[PDB]
């Protein structure tokens, strides 16, 4: 029909033939337009072992507009909200039609290996982040451990 | 055998944008590129398309 709905399949198709490392996504039932993602947590970062899941909204004018991508499971992260929301950069104004859900999740785990603090969606964890890299990592392996494994 | 369409992921490349110069796109979904044209990889403005004479 669409060609945003051509664009989500044959993505699909490269997804289910290429899959992006320690990623995955698909479509919530028979719509093609939500998606589920998950992403096992980094290793060179506080969130290991970790299992995190993400929900995927594609627009109705995708490939010409950012997909808005959420998290489900509770994570300790000075970009990530308590909404699941992301501060990201390529999700918003730095988006193109070039870039894909396999390039989005795997600048998600670049964000959770290297968080961006001066642009902080929690305030409080990026001060913590940038004073006390201790805490923060401690906090972050525990939250790590109480809802992701 | 060579990269599809970074816009459709159907179709094989067939142009060059400039004045950035890449090569991203087939025909069609440049066309289908919302105005102002910019380029789907480093959003720069296309001010001119020259085809390839490929695929
Ligand atoms: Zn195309
Ligand atoms: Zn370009």
């Amino acid at each position: 029909g669409s060609m945003a709905l051509k664009r989500i399949h044959k993505e699909l198709n490269d997804l289910a033939r290429d899959p992006p490392a320690q990623c995955s996504a698909g479509p919530v039932g028979d719509d093609m337009f939500h998606w589920q993602a998950t992403i096992m947590g980094p290793n060179d970062s506080p969130y290991q072992g970790g299992v995190f899941f993400l929900t995927i909204h594609f627009p109705t004018d995708y490939p010409f507009k950012p997909p808005k991508v959420a998290f489900t499971t509770r994570i300790y992260h000075p970009n990530i909200n308590s909404n699941g929301s992301i501060c990201l950069d390529i999700l918003r104004s730095q988006w193109s039609p070039a870039l894909t859900i396999s390039k989005v999740l795997l600048s998600i785990c670049s964000l959770l290996c290297d968080p961006n603090p001066d642009d902080p969606l929690v305030p409080e964890i990026a001060r913590i982040y940038k004073t006390d890299r201790e805490k923060y990592n401690r906090i972050a392996r525990e939250w790590t451990q109480k809802y992701a494994m | 055998l060579k990269s599809a369409c970074v816009v459709c992921l159907s179709s094989f490349k067939s142009c060059v944008f400039l004045e950035c110069g890449h090569v991203c796109s087939c025909t069609e979904c440049y066309r289908a590129l919302p105005e102002p044209k910019k380029c789907p990889i480093c959003r720069q403005a296309i001010t001119r398309v020259i085809p390839l004479y490929n695929s």
